[PDB]
């Protein structure tokens, strides 16, 4: 009889269409082959959405609801240059969702919900626009560092998943190393903060990483600092303030729990 | 030529310039559209390694000074003083061939557009100079379409420079694509450029075309054409009355529309002057018709307010009453029997005037003619005499449109073409000399 | 302040009191005669309360002035709205606003 | 049609009116020529009224050259009559006029020095009658954007005047105001010596004063009596009409005189403060020509005459409302309806791209500008031109693009971002939800049913600049979600009605400018949610209505669409498969 | 037209193979349509080897051993999904030493001059992975003080096993049948 279901239907005209005409356009070609597909194989559909799925009581609704709306003005803000009211509409979004009690109550909504990720590339984004001119909106960096370093120290499976985007921190590490007052809100932190006294992650911590912080000493034990010799420091031929930072790093990455990790 | 060296001892490769330039082109011209994907893909290819290959070598400098050691001069007639005539006429398409280049070097490369931002503010600087506006608007597009960084440092100023070229240059649809590129690039959105693109060029209203949504309104006239000349049987004071029984004072949005008055037509012919067929043109918007809407005296478009005891815009049950007198130029108006402090002068008089009322939807309104078709609520003036007394004697009076073309089914319309001039209109005896 | 020509008569006894809001249909025009804002176009009448300065003071002391069931037009110099800075993107700097208004409803 | 004469045209849109086509035409196989047209061919005739347009370059008989002006000179603009003694030269007076306009000033008030040089409002242009061309037949002055006069011959005694004398309730004329649109003089009557003028050619000098109306001109030096008083805000044209008696007639030198701007910083603003004279490319010479032709509107006002009887008179009636969009060009103080773009190649292409410009201004959420943005487009106006059927293809995609980027952009995106997070709270409502409708194991229409996850909250903020609160420049300004709703179901509705039948013409002048637009606000529409229940399921049944009969006419998916309309359908598909797999996550979640 | 568009999607200008889901679904798609898989008979095992010549012939008909030798090359030496989808589609064309198939990549490698594909094939050698003791050993010591599997797998040693399996396998059903011509141009 007829089709009797969209699934059907779908199927029969994607093909009928394919098989009528040579398409030109090679978007409407992969939308066309991206609804067969989903139609041929339905149950691709469930094993997509349900790591995506998260039940709340219905007492949270509300809290859930202002959570989500903060946690959708910061995704928004990743589609816009930075000025000073992203800033500021950043730092709303940002002490909003660390007020909410669902922000301390259901790690594994966050994480699904990846903000430490969004958080993550407003940053990036931040840092690779005028990265060479010092530091381009300090506050933002630092509102972002200090919030991954609380999402880290709210729980074990947050520290793995901050963990994981390790890597990608080291390169973005030496940003904000020298001025003060910013001390434990930059990427070098944040890293610390997610290799912070845990075992798993320092075993699972990888040579090259440690050989990208020794480069950096290196490079500041071996020249000055640009920043403050331009602001009319004494040019000593080194640098013991990013020394210092990274010389930290380090002593995080060796040490864990009154132990020291051999390897 | 600059240090005034002789124009003998200086030697300019003037043609060899301009015969690399058109080959230069033709060496960075993009693949054509028909060509097959395959190949297109190749030509694009080794177009991205012979730009990369030129910007490495420097030659996005070199044409930047060539291009500023032609701009030392102003003008062709200027470089052709300095230099020779035929370097003089060859400076327009040297100066035009140099700016395709670099819109051919930059194009599609996102390295070339970010080492372009740096002489991307000596860029804007010369966009004003006539000599070179298509090319550096070229080039402009170019950078802001293909390189992010380029739009971090385009400021205010050079907003408003841009802004400035619409002011002066006249309308162009490339430098408003231009102002789009810099209001979003690659799905990101700049802030402040959209602000102040709005904030800079809104506000105006003297460089977008603007765009209202008006109601139409039609005018309705009775048949007499009533008007002055020498040595002619017509008398020179007429007066005739309007009701209005009806009006919604905004049946849309737009206020209704309700004026009454005198209309005069251009010539003897018998249309109405100086005004659009259709519209939303209405008694008293041009210089051929003089208008009453209870508040204001329309002539020209332009409105003037008059004084009125009680005075309102035109409602329901109000009573106008419309005096003319040819003898000395003259259009006075009674409201409810009550007289308006004001009054039209001194109007042209060589045309033949008839009365006219114009209107928007939401009007029902009454022609008071006089005598056997009406009867007037308010005694006519001393010496001015009802309208319908100017009848020609076998014509019957009617109430029809100002205007040839009403509704009606679309086949059946009547196309009408130009009508004869009403010398019948004065008639003027001309006896034979004895 | 404001100058205010009546289009329209009220009823000549009920004024705005304080702390009454005032139910409007009005409509904005430049010097020139560009429209900006019209509340007939929005298809929703205007509401403000008479006297919290959250509407533009020649506004303000037109509709106070006015009657109920009153249509006048509001005359407002540059100082009195919007004065050297103007409304970005609507208001030139130093621009006179001319507002057909209609006392709709007091309440 | 000439003098006195009337015919009809029947372009057989109803075969039926055609009256000889079956005895001739029908059998020979020629079709009506409007064979299948849904709605009726717009007329275009001959304008009677001319207007000022920029003299062409291609024009036979005049020739406008633009003279730079150097340190010693003056920018100059010369008109020449090319054809001057030779067969079919044209003698008859020619209109001259300068496309921008010098604006008095809103209210009256009532060597050089450089502080009173930059405080005067005083404009100041010149015009250099040439040897030879006779003065008595040049007229200098400014014009009015009114004068549409075209006498083949011309005198300053007949220029359209009016006076209108306020009075107080004496009587007394307290005002008397000359309005015209015409305010020039004569050079020949204006040259008091008379005959030898050749030392330097007749130079009248026109003088403007912006803060008082003063129209005072100077002929080689000396102040001239004539002078002309003009009313505040009115807008003069520089003008200069002249019958050609020499090769070289006149000669527009833009220059400036002692204590006096140039015409160059009363026309352009970004040249205000600046003395030396100039002569952008906007500035150009045009001509008062009657080659330009005019639109028919497609409907007319219905008005009813009848003589009530000899005592009630003639009753006038209209009480249908109609309304067309006036498209304003700012610098020549003309209005022109927007369905004559159809025919204006260079309008159509700069509205277009600035409306795109308006989107872009507004894209990504700047609901600020969206604000700023609701004033210049109103909602009548977006209305009106998404549901207009004779509107321009590029206009009505850029309108429809204009509504959704100015009002449901926001709202869409933020559904769309949350789109694939389903957070489904646990209430009775939602254990209540199951697979399936009933105990019959048949899928219901998709989108219809009961959804518990959670959702971003629809806010919209009114759009009123009287307003001085900021609040409103948080969500995007309010629309009628309903109206808009209604209409965009009824216009889809027609579009599959008669798109089936494939005519002629339809809505923008091809099926992608008909469906491609209509089918993205729909869309956006299913996106923010909107439709309910009865809407969806008169959506569904106009995309197939086989496969969505409740519990011939032949859908969108076999109707034989373009690709950019297959597109928009595979989009659609794609929301409805979404649905169906957040139906499938709420029934799980309410299982557990 | 499906094949066509990856073909063109891989030709197309990148700096980097940009990860398709579309491709990493469809080519799974095709691969297992392509292989489709106690003593069996003669006639069985040739009704067998026939029925996937016909399963290859509808995909390297199409242009299928084009497409996998395109995205390869656009691949640049980056091991990934998409190389890894790439690999087992090529494997499972050329599965049973397809002459037809082998003929049509020699064909098309010849006439482009492709030096893309050869690069990115030492590349991805040189990428892949083997045996480490440090990663086994600090897998051990987080198995010997217990702390919970942070992965079931542990794969941190040899991290692709399949890869680098598809990678040679791969190469060797290209010389399958004592192909000389790939024999000598390897």
């Amino acid at each position: 009889k007829k089709s009797s279901t969209l699934q059907q239907l779908i199927s029969e005209t994607m093909v009928r269409w394919a098989q009528e005409s040579v398409i030109e356009d090679p978007e409407l070609v992969r939308a066309m082959f991206v609804l067969l597909h989903r139609q041929y194989d339905g149950i691709g559909g469930l094993v997509r959405a349900l790591p995506k799925t998260y039940t709340i009581n219905g007492v949270s609704v509300e809290d859930t609801i202002n959570l989500l709306a903060s946690l959708g003005q910061i995704r928004s803000l990743l589609s816009v240059r930075m000025g000073k009211e992203e800033e500021k509409l950043m730092i709303r979004g940002l002490g909003d969702i660390m007020n909410n009690k669902v922000f301390y109550q259901h790690p594994n909504l966050m994480r699904a919900l990846g903000m430490h990720e969004t958080v993550m590339e407003v940053m990036v984004n931040v840092l690779g626009g005028g990265e060479s001119k010092e530091i381009t909106f300090p506050k933002m960096v630092a509102n972002c560092c200090r919030f991954l370093c609380y999402f880290c120290r709210i729980s074990r499976q947050n520290q793995k998943a901050m963990f994981d985007h390790l890597s990608y921190l080291l390169e973005n590490s030496s940003v904000g190393l020298a001025s003060p007052a910013m001390r434990g809100s930059t990427p070098l932190d944040v890293a610390a903060a997610s290799v912070m006294d845990n075992n798993e992650l320092a075993l699972a911590l990888r040579e090259p990483d440690l050989e990208k912080v020794v480069r950096y000493l290196a490079g500041c034990g071996l020249q000055s600092c640009q920043m403050l010799v331009s602001k009319g420091y004494p040019d000593i031929g080194w640098n013991p303030v990013e020394g210092e930072r990274y010389l930290d790093f380090l002593r995080f990455a060796v040490f864990c729990n009154g132990e020291s990790v051999e390897e | 030529l600059s240090k005034k060296a002789k124009a003998s001892t200086v030697d300019l490769p003037i043609e060899s310039v301009s015969l690399s330039l058109q080959d230069l082109i033709g060496y960075f011209h993009p693949p054509d559209e028909h060509l097959e994907h395959e190949d297109k893909q190749n030509r694009l290819r080794a177009l991205k390694n012979r730009q990369n290959l030129f910007q490495e070598e420097g030659m996005i400098n070199l044409v930047l000074e060539c291009i500023d050691r032609l701009h030392v001069y102003s003008s062709a007639a200027h470089f052709a003083d300095v230099a020779g005539r035929e370097a003089g006429e060859s400076w327009k398409s040297i100066l035009n061939s140099l700016y395709e280049l670099l819109a051919a070097l930059i194009r599609g490369n996102r390295k070339n557009c970010a080492q372009f931002s740096g002489s991307l503010d000596w860029l804007i600087s010369r966009l004003e100079r006539l000599e070179a506006s298509s090319g550096i608007l070229e080039v402009l597009h170019c950078v802001l379409v293909e390189s992010p960084e380029a739009l971090n440092i385009i400021k205010e100023g050079h907003i408003k420079s841009i802004i400035s070229l619409l002011d002066k240059h006249g309308r162009n649809h490339k430098v408003l694509d231009v102002l789009c590129s810099l209001c979003v690039c690659h799905g990101v959105a700049v802030r402040s450029n959209q602000h102040l693109i709005c904030d800079n060029l809104l506000p105006g209203r003297d460089l977008l075309l603007q765009t209202r949504l008006v109601n139409h309104v039609s005018s309705m006239r009775p048949n007499i054409f009533l008007g002055v000349s020498e040595g002619s049987a017509q008398y020179k004071k007429w007066y005739y009355e309007l009701m209005v029984d009806h009006t919604e004072p905004f049946v849309t949005a737009e206020a209704t529309h309700l004026r009454v008055g005198w209309a005069s037509t251009e010539g003897y012919s018998p249309y109405p002057g100086g005004g659009e067929e259709w519209g939303g043109n209405g008694v008293g918007d041009d210089l051929f018709s003089y208008g009453f809407d209870g508040l204001h005296l329309w002539s020209g478009c332009i409105a003037r307010t008059v004084s009125s005891p009680n005075q309102h815009l035109l409602r329901t049950d109000d009573v106008i009453s419309c005096c003319l007198d040819l003898s000395a130029p003259s259009i006075s108006f009674r409201i409810n029997g009550q007289p308006v402090q004001g009054m039209f002068e001194n109007f042209n008089i060589d045309g033949l005037f008839f009365p006219v009322v114009s209107f928007s939807a939401g009007i029902k309104v009454r022609f008071l003619l006089g005598g056997r078709h009406g009867e007037f609520k308010f005694l006519p003036p001393p010496g001015y005499a009802p309208c319908y007394e100017a009848v020609l004697p076998k014509e019957k009076l009617k109430v029809e449109h100002s205007r040839e073309y009403k509704q009606e089914r679309t086949y059946t319309r009547d196309l009408l073409g130009p009508t004869v001039s009403l010398t019948q209109a004065a008639f003027t005896p001309i006896p034979v000399d004895t | 302040g404001v100058e205010i020509e009546t289009i329209s008569p009220g009823d000549g006894r009920t004024f705005p009191k304080k702390g009454q809001t005032c139910v409007v249909h009005y409509t904005g025009m430049l010097q020139n005669g560009k429209k900006f804002d019209s509340s007939r176009d929005r298809n929703k009448p205007f509401k403000f309360r008479i006297g919290k300065q959250e509407v533009i003071k020649g506004f303000e002391e037109g509709a106070a002035q006015m009657s109920l069931g009153q249509r006048a037009k509001l005359t407002c110099t540059p100082d009195v709205a919007y004065g050297a800075t103007g409304h970005p993107g609507v208001i030139p700097p130093n621009a006179t606003l001319i507002f057909d208004v209609e006392l709709l409803n007091l309440e | 049609l000439g003098v006195a004469q009337v015919g009809r045209m029947n372009f057989g849109k109803d075969v039926s009116t055609l009256k000889y086509f079956t005895i001739c035409g029908l059998q020979e196989g020629y079709e009506p020529f409007a064979v299948n047209t849904n709605r009726d061919i717009t007329m275009w005739l001959s304008k009677r009224l001319p207007q000022f347009l920029q003299v062409p370059s291609n024009h036979e008989h005049i020739e406008v050259t633009r003279i730079d002006g150097t340190i010693d000179s003056s920018p100059c603009l010369k008109v020449t009559q090319k054809s001057f003694g030779s067969q079919n030269s044209n003698t008859d007076i020619m209109f001259y006029r300068l496309s921008m306009p010098i604006e008095c000033a809103e209210v009256f008030s009532k060597r050089d020095d450089y502080d009173f040089l930059m405080q005067t409002s005083t404009y100041y242009y010149s015009v250099r009658i040439f040897p030879g061309q006779e003065p008595a037949n040049v007229w200098v002055g400014w014009i009015t954007s009114d004068f549409h006069q075209y006498d083949t011959g011309f005198d300053l005694d007949r220029v359209r005047t009016v006076t209108v004398t306020l009075g107080d309730e004496k009587g007394k004329v307290h005002e008397s105001i000359k309005r015209s649109n015409c305010y020039m003089v004569c050079a020949g009557e204006s040259m008091s010596p008379g005959q030898g003028r050749n030392n330097n050619g007749l130079e009248i000098g026109c003088v403007v004063d912006a803060a008082s109306g003063l129209l005072t001109f100077i002929a080689n030096g000396k102040e001239l009596s004539t002078y002309y008083q003009v009313e505040p805000s009115t807008k003069l044209f520089p003008a200069v009409f002249a019958q050609a008696t020499s090769p070289n007639v006149f000669q527009f030198e833009l220059g400036r005189i002692k204590n006096v701007m140039p015409l160059s910083a009363g026309l352009f603003k970004s040249e205000h403060k600046n003395p030396v004279p100039q002569c952008p490319p906007r500035l150009h010479v045009q001509f008062l020509s009657h080659v330009l032709w005019s639109r028919m509107p497609n409907q007319f006002l219905k008005v009813d005459v009848s003589r009530i009887s000899e005592r009630q008179g003639w009753l006038v009636q209209c009480l249908d409302p109609l309304q067309f969009m006036s498209l304003h060009i700012p610098e020549e103080n003309r209005s022109v309806d927007i369905l004559e773009l159809t025919e204006q190649e260079e309008l159509l292409k700069f509205h277009y791209h600035t409306l795109r410009l308006y989107s872009a201004v507004c894209a990504l959420g700047n609901h600020r500008v969206a604000h700023a943005l609701c004033s210049h487009v109103d909602e009548p106006q977006l209305l009106y031109a998404i549901e207009n059927k004779y509107m321009p293809g590029l206009l009505r995609a850029g309108y429809y693009d204009l509504l959704i980027d100015i009002h449901l952009s926001s709202y869409a995106t933020a559904r769309l971002m949350m789109n694939n997070e389903y957070i489904v709270p646990m209430t009775e409502e939602t254990k209540s939800i199951t697979l399936f409708p009933d105990e019959n194991k048949k899928h219901g229409l998709p989108g219809i049913g009961l959804s518990t996850s959670l959702r971003p909250r629809m806010q919209f903020s009114s759009p009123s600049f009287v307003s001085i609160s900021n609040e409103c420049y948080q969500y995007s300004p309010e629309f009628p979600l309903d109206i808009l709703k209604s209409k965009t179901i009824q216009m889809l509705t027609e579009a599959v009605k008669e798109g089936s039948l494939h005519a002629r013409d339809p809505v923008g002048g091809t099926t992608e400018f008909l469906f491609v637009p209509l089918i993205k606000l729909f869309y956006t529409l299913l996106i923010m949610g909107i439709f309910h229940n009865e809407d969806l399921k008169h959506i569904l049944q106009l995309i197939e209505p086989s496969v969505f009969k409740e519990a011939p006419k032949e859908g969108l998916l076999q109707m034989k669409l373009p690709e950019p309309v297959k597109l928009q359908m595979c989009l659609l598909l794609q929301y409805l498969c979404d649905c169906q797999v957040r139906h499938r996550i709420e029934a799980i979640v309410a299982f557990s | 037209q499906l094949i066509l568009l990856f073909s063109r999607t891989a030709l197309t200008e990148k700096c980097k193979l940009e990860e398709d889901f579309l491709y990493m679904a469809y080519a799974d798609i095709m691969a297992k349509s392509c292989h489709d898989e106690e003593v069996k008979s003669f006639e069985e095992k040739e009704m067998e080897k026939q029925k996937l010549l016909y399963q290859q012939a509808r995909l390297h008909d199409r242009g299928a051993a084009e497409m996998v030798l395109q995205t390869i090359s656009a691949s640049k030496g980056e091991t990934g999904p998409m190389v890894a989808a790439t690999l087992k589609l090529g494997i499972a064309i050329l599965n049973g030493g397809n002459s037809t198939v082998q003929q049509k990549m020699l064909d098309y490698l010849k006439e482009k001059k492709d030096v893309g594909f050869f690069q990115s094939l030492a590349g991805l050698m040189q990428s892949c992975s083997v045996l480490d003791l440090n990663a086994f050993e600090r897998q051990n010591k987080a198995e010997g003080l217990g702390m919970v599997t942070e992965e079931g797998s542990g794969e941190k040693v040899l991290q692709d096993d399949e890869f680098t399996c598809d990678l040679f396998r791969f190469l060797q059903l290209l010389c399958e049948g004592h192909n000389s011509d790939f024999q000598n141009y390897l």
